[PDB]
């Protein structure tokens, strides 16, 4: 809280924090998609696509 | 300047054709059929190609030992082929033995027997041609290529036929089909090299005289195609090379844009990397398909027939992990046929065509081929003069004219054969047929 009770420096920490979190959860997505590259998308039917794929 | 070509007719419709050459001793006579696999319909296709066996099974005088030695005595040999369009069938033999050829063709087509026994051999020797075409890479793509481009249409057929009509062919329908394609107003006598032309036609009227006539004669190399912009993937990971052919809907023998194809085709030129010259050449593809190791070979084509054509690329491949960019460049560079080509790569191909249509030309086979197509196609041989005005013709702007209407933005039909992986689906293949800069 920065004090005794939510108040001012509440507010402004969690506005500094708020603008930062979006560029922080921005990485993570792309990290999850470069993890996601080695095996590629699954599929509804959950067999390998490695015999059908499309660009 | 190369000897005239002479022409003479007879009474039921036959046009001879000769261009004698004194300084040969061989002579190359033969027939030039305006007929072949597009005759049939659905139920006797493969029966132009049948017939073809059956000529040299035996006729009503020589029986097949006969018919052999007889060949065996002139010296020289027979040779046929049979194509969508066009049959052929000739003799090439010594100056002296041109009145024996005559003679055993006139007979094999006439009064050959078609014997019940001899139709039944051959039905097994045919079935045994369906599995064995399978080898031949660029014939299997090529025969894809037409069944796709003309889906359902008869120059989409193969010349076999179907493994079902082989099984079903009788005497009777051979005997209806080249009774009724095989007249004399559809059939050309050609002789090249050491040939009299006046020699020719008496040989003509003494066994050609009792051939039939058509009902309709229409003039030789008359005839709607309705092109399909489609494709067939052959994958088969087990073999090394890829063999791809990729074309659009091109010119018939008649038209006006006839040369400006040529050109075009040109233009893109052929590649072999096992040729020494071949990575010297002017090309823009030859260029960077030898720098990047693309491809091991490709060779441009312009195909024609009576009333539609088709016009584009044959390559293989062993690049199996490129094949998107040797697609991609190939594509690239008939883009710039309708962006780009200028008066540089005109004038440097129609100098190399000037030249390409008269070496073709080399051997009395050659010659004869070159009579019996052009009088099949257009009803007359061109000469040179005039082909070289056709092609003086040709200018930048028609070429550029000519690919805008005909590659530009058009659909292509598609044919991959081998580890083919790597070619990308339809939509961006056919995207490549365009450029968004321009
Ligand atoms: C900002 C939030 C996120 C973005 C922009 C995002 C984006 C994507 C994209 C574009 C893909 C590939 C296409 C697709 O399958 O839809 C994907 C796949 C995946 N995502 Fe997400 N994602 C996000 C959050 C999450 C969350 C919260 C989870 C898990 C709890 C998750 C787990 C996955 C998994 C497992 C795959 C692979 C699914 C598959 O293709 O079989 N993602 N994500």
């Amino acid at each position: 809280w920065g004090g005794f009770s939510v108040g001012n420096p509440t507010l402004q920490r969690f506005f500094a924090l708020h603008y930062l979190m979006p560029f922080v959860l921005a990485v993570f997505a792309l990290l999850h998609l470069i993890a996601l590259h080695t095996a590629g998308s699954s599929n509804p039917l959950g067999i390998t696509s490695n015999v059908d794929k499309l660009s | 300047v190369s000897p005239k070509t002479r022409t003479s007719n007879l009474k039921n419709g036959l046009t001879i054709a000769s261009e004698s050459n004194p300084l040969v001793q061989t002579a190359t006579v033969g027939v030039w059929i305006d007929a072949g696999s597009r005759n049939e319909n659905a139920y006797n296709n493969g029966t132009a190609h049948f017939f073809e066996h059956l000529a040299f099974k035996g006729t009503d005088k020589r029986s097949q030992h006969q018919l052999e030695l007889d060949i065996e005595n002139m010296g020289g040999h027979l040779n046929a082929y049979t194509s969508r369009e066009s049959t052929v069938y000739y003799a090439k033999s010594f100056k002296d033995d041109v009145p024996k050829s005559v003679e055993i063709l006139a007979d094999i087509l006439q009064h050959s027997k078609l014997a019940e026994s001899a139709i039944d051999r051959e039905r097994e020797v045919i079935t045994r041609e369906l599995e064995e075409v399978n080898k031949q890479y660029e014939e299997v793509v090529f025969d894809h290529l037409h069944a796709t481009a003309f889906m359902n249409q008869p120059l989409g057929r193969t010349i076999l036929g179907p493994r079902e009509n082989i099984q079903t062919i009788t005497n009777t329908e051979l005997r209806k089909f080249i009774t009724e394609n095989y007249t004399a107003d559809r059939m050309v006598l050609v002789g090249a090299g050491a040939v009299d032309h006046d020699a020719l036609v008496e040989l003509a009227e003494k066994y050609f005289s009792h051939l039939p006539s058509s009902q309709s004669p229409v003039p030789l190399g008359t005839p709607i195609p309705n092109f399909v912009g489609s494709e067939v993937r052959l994958r088969d990971d087990t073999m090394p090379v890829a063999h791809i052919a990729i074309a659009v809907e091109g010119v018939s023998w008649t038209s006006e844009d006839y040369y400006t194809a040529l050109v075009a085709q040109a233009i893109i030129g052929n590649y072999d990397r096992a040729v020494g010259t071949s990575r010297h050449q002017g090309s823009r593809l030859s260029n960077i398909v030898s720098e990047n190791n693309l491809a091991n070979s490709f060779q441009s084509f312009s195909t024609s027939y009576s009333d539609t054509g088709l016009w584009g690329i044959y390559l293989t491949s062993e690049n199996t992990t490129q094949i998107d960019d040797l697609v991609h460049f190939t594509l690239k560079e008939w883009n710039r046929l309708s962006t780009s080509v200028s008066n540089l790569q005109v004038e440097r191909a129609k100098s190399q065509l000037k030249a390409g249509l008269l070496l073709s030309l080399d051997g009395t086979t050659y010659v004869a081929e070159d009579i019996g197509r052009q009088l099949t196609t257009l009803g007359r041989r061109v000469t040179p003069a005039e082909v070289e005005a056709k092609l003086e013709a040709v200018t930048e702007h028609d070429v550029r004219a000519w690919a805008q209407k005909t590659l530009y933005d058009k659909d292509i039909a598609l044919v991959g054969l081998g580890p083919i992986e790597g070619l990308y689906d339809y939509n961006r293949i056919r995207n490549d047929m365009s450029m968004m800069r321009w």
